[PDB]
């Protein structure tokens, strides 16, 4: 009964933390995509812009 | 070579043309449609070759 | 106290240097790896806990 | 030293870069919405004329 | 070269016109609107080329 | 060593001459339409006549 | 914090250097070869449990 | 009975493993082909591109 | 301020020298290459963005 | 700006020197040879996807 | 030179002036004003150029 009570506590905590990590992982991918997009956008605006020599 | 390519597709096109005509005569719509579509494809290819030629 | 203030200034400068050396594409990814590495260990603990229950 | 704080620092960094790109575009000479709006109206009357005939 | 570009763009615009009217007739209005947008884009590009020619 | 990354390398290499996906999509639509549009029409009428 | 961040910068840079130098097509291919090998070993392993069942 | 049901589970895992590997092989090869298509396309963009040698 | 004025004069002279060394046939073309190189990178970003959406 | 312009002058001059020394007829020919080779490789590649389909 | 730029500014000013009519028709005070402002900037440059000529 004790083993079951404590191993169930761990399972809830495993699930919550797994959920938290998985959120970060999917965010990691889209943020990487965004970073690349932003980088390129800045480079083009400067190059295509008439400003500077 | 361009002439030969044009003629080759014209020759294949006539085979599916005739198959379609036989199918249309019989009243077999599905066979007619299949053969017709094949003929159409080959004749479009032949047109491209004719222009190139 | 000037020594402590000096230390604070030095630590802030060093923190800024290492912050600058960061590159998001490598670093963000690296953070996920860490969270993953850590999870694998917690699961193994749960693995044992389950085995003992059985 | 935590992975989450490292993640958060970079998340914010990327967001700042996006904001930088948005601003850069506006400073370069933001048009877009401009062209888009005229294309919309143009396609509007074009659909009307097509629908008519 | 300008002449070639001009003619090509004019021809593609006629194709997208036809396509829009076919789509509209079939009852796929959204596709027709999209087609009219492509038609317009090419019409403008061709126009630029005409003046350039 | 992962297939997901393998996909990404390929996906990026293509973006060398466009791939907004608005290409293939719009294209194919009109293609399939126009073709089957007449195909079916001309055939059905033509069959009955020939009989 | 300073050296913990230092570690993160360094690990991230190193993983990217390894990835850069490495050719992913050969690795992908190699991965499939290894998976196939493991599959064969499991098939033999399964066969032994079948044999014991019998 | 015990050895049989243990073995059955192991057999199920085996079937799953084999299916996944089959999928990975299919995906691997199409990717090599798609990569090659991209490479070929790039060389045509070169030759049938802008100005050069 | 004479130092700054001197610097300005020197920089202007150098700018004129490098301006003179320009040849339109090579340079104009070179500018287009740059714009092209830059575009290829932006497209790759859009490539990834699309992949993630999918 | 000075050195950025310097770079432009230099790259433009270099590309023209390379173009001048190079014989474009041999390069054009070589390009066609390479395209043909890639085409063959794609045909084989297509054949494998057909084989997998089958 | 001065003549080239001047005659170009006057044509461009039109593009902006005509767009202002469209923006008001679209139901937008904001871009109508911007279109008017951009029209003013070219008008002011053209004025300066004619005098210089
Ligand atoms: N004068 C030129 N015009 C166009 N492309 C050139 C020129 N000189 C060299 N190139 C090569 O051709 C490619 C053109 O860039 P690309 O982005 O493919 O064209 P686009 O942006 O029109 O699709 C570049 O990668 C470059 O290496």
């Amino acid at each position: 009964a004790q083993q079951r009570t404590m191993s169930e506590n761990l399972r809830r905590n495993l699930a919550a933390l797994e959920a938290k990590i998985s959120e970060a992982k999917t965010k990691k991918n889209m943020l990487q995509a965004r970073a690349k997009a932003a980088k390129a956008n800045a480079e083009l605006q400067q190059t295509l812009g008439g400003l500077g020599t | 070579r361009t002439e030969q390519r044009l003629n080759q597709d014209t020759q294949e096109a006539k085979k599916w043309e005739d198959r379609a005509k036989l199918a249309l005569t019989n009243g077999e719509e599905n066979l007619a449609r299949e053969a017709l579509a094949r003929k159409k494809s080959l004749t479009d290819t032949a047109a491209a070759y004719q222009t190139q030629l | 106290a000037l020594f402590d203030r000096l230390g604070r200034v030095v630590r802030a400068n060093l923190n800024d240097l290492v912050s600058k050396a960061e590159d998001p594409e490598k670093v963000l990814e690296q953070a996920v790896i860490d969270m993953q590495e850590d999870l694998v260990q917690l699961r193994q603990a749960v693995a044992r806990t389950i085995a003992e229950e059985k | 030293s935590s992975a989450t704080s490292a993640f958060e620092r970079m998340e914010n960094k990327v967001l700042d870069m996006e904001a930088t790109s948005q601003a850069a575009g506006e400073l370069a000479g933001f048009g877009i919405e401009n062209q888009f709006a005229q294309l919309e109206a143009s396609s509007g009357v074009e659909d009307e004329l097509a629908a008519l005939k």
